[PDB]
């Protein structure tokens, strides 16, 4: 019987499966202007609006 | 008291030869991110004749096909690590360039004996008594010979020996009786010339010792082992277990130990003939890989490298006269634990060398440095808070046995 | 409804009181494409005209 299965190699191609993934409709609605640069780490952890 | 020079003294160095020598074209840039931690080579075919008055093979076997593999695999870290104190250090030492020389030597010296040790431990054949020096011209002349009647042609074959010996032979070059350049050149510059017996004899001052390991008690085989190719067609190794020897030894054979099969010759690989040396055949001989200790009841078990293949269904794969099997005799040359700096003599094709390129640790400044084509990566970081930098250096080597056959140690004979 | 494009480069050290903006951009692309080139050759009043 022929046993030559040392003249071959296993190989794992450099192909990647596709995955699962979500969507993002809550964070493109909210109103982000307002909040846009007016929080700094080191000034404080609070701001604050004004009510009508 | 105060004043000092800004040159530090020389010191003591050693050579390099082994590395120089030895092949480092097929396992380069070979174990790579993608092949893993090991890489593997491919081994040839051999093929065997039925002879048939008419021609007819229906009744007999047709050759099956069998290969082979010979596997290379990476070592441990070649690491040299310092730490000072920065306030002391930099009293006149510029630039810490100081440390550096002695350093990539040290380095290049490490990996030089462990490829020495790997050499001599996988080596199978052997020459001559280990006690007896080199000291005539039949002495070199023999490992060509040996090598010529093995059969192997493709390559280079190169003997290494100590400064000591190549004295000795250079004496021998002094009183020759008719080469005019021979002898001026052994009285002026004691320099033997490049090919020394039809082999390229060279000198080095660094070679590694060894010793032999007690022993003692006629040892013999008591199971017939395994040595069909099937088994040994990847690594070439086979265990063994032997009888008759002291009753509890610890350390009973070292690594490094020769042991000779008395009645089972080597054969002229293609020709599948017996060896005879002028005047005795040659017999099979293997070299232990690990250490064995021996239990009571005298058996040792131990793993040796060099396979006496006698396969009964593949006759085209032997490569010694007759199979081994139990009640054989078998001995160990030296002496009881005598300690001696072996000789070595292989080919070109016998062990392989190679490096795995180090990447730069993330955040941390390092550098480069080059000697004889070895890299080396230096790192430098201050961990603790007690003024305490330190540097390391870093090395990674691999090494392959392609054919054990074809290398090994010799001393001279009386 | 109108979806703008975002940044979030400007209103760095600024007070914003116009919500009324939208932002559109133009895209521009070159490619390589394949012509056919057709050659009047008439000879009055010249020929080789491609």
């Amino acid at each position: 019987p022929n046993n030559l299965d040392s003249n071959v190699s296993q190989i794992v191609l450099k192909k990647f499966l596709p995955g699962f993934m979500s969507d993002l409709v809550l964070a493109k609605t909210v109103d982000r202007q307002l909040l846009a640069g007016e929080i700094n780490s080191s000034t404080g952890d609070s701001v604050s609006f004004k009510r009508p | 008291s105060q004043i000092v020079l800004k040159k530090f003294l020389p010191g003591f160095m050693s050579d390099l030869v082994l590395a120089k020598t030895v092949d480092r074209q097929l396992l380069a840039g070979e174990i790579n991110s993608s092949t893993g931690d090991s890489v593997s080579f491919k081994r040839p075919h051999q093929f065997s004749s039925l002879r048939t008055p008419t021609g007819d093979i229906s009744g007999q076997n047709k050759n099956n096909l069998i290969s082979g593999k010979a596997t290379g695999r990476v070592g441990n870290y070649i690491t040299v690590a310092v730490e000072y104190q920065q306030l002391e250090e930099a009293i006149k030492l510029n630039q810490l360039e100081e440390i550096l020389a002695p350093v990539r030597q040290r380095i290049v010296t490490d990996l030089e004996t462990e490829l020495a040790h790997f050499m001599m431990n996988n080596g199978a054949l052997s020459l001559g008594s280990p006690n007896t020096p080199i000291t005539k011209w039949s002495d070199v002349a023999q490992t060509a010979s040996f090598l010529k009647d093995l059969g192997v042609n493709e390559g280079e074959n190169y003997a290494v020996m100590d400064p000591w010996s190549a004295q000795r032979l250079a004496d021998a070059q002094t009183g020759l009786h008719a080469s005019d350049q021979l002898v001026r050149t052994a009285w002026e510059n004691a320099q033997i010339p490049t090919n020394f017996g039809g082999i390229r004899a060279l000198m080095s001052n660094g070679l590694a010792s060894r010793t032999q390991g007690a022993f003692g008690g006629t040892l013999t085989v008591k199971t017939q082992p395994t040595v069909t190719y099937n088994a040994v067609k990847d690594s070439y190794q086979f265990t063994v277990t032997l009888t008759g020897a002291t009753a509890s030894v610890t350390g009973f054979l070292k690594a490094g130990d020769q042991v000779k099969f008395t009645n089972t010759y080597w054969l002229q690989q293609q020709t599948k003939q017996a060896l005879y040396n002028g005047a005795t055949p040659i017999s099979f001989t293997a070299t232990v890989t690990a250490d064995a200790n021996s239990d009571s009841g005298g058996d040792v078990t131990v793993t040796l490298s060099g396979v006496p293949i006698y396969d009964t269904t593949n006759p085209q794969y032997n490569s010694v006269s007759r199979q081994v099997e139990a009640g054989d005799a078998v001995s160990v040359v030296g002496t009881a634990s005598q300690t001696m700096k072996p000789n070595l003599f292989y080919n070109k094709f016998f062990c392989g060398l190679g490096s795995i390129p180090l990447p730069k640790l993330h955040s941390i400044d390092s550098a480069v440095a080059t000697y004889e084509g070895f890299s080396i990566r230096v790192h430098k970081y201050a961990d603790g808070d007690a003024n305490v930098q330190k540097m390391r250096f870093d090395l990674l080597p691999a090494y392959v046995c392609f054919n054990p056959h074809m290398g090994g140690q010799f001393f001279g004979n009386p | 409804p109108t979806s703008l494009d975002v940044t979030s480069m400007t209103s760095w050290e600024y007070n914003w009181f116009g919500a009324d903006v939208i932002y559109i951009a133009k895209y521009y692309e070159v490619r390589k494409e394949s012509v056919d080139v057709i050659s009047y050759r008439h000879p009055i009043t010249g020929e080789i005209a491609t």
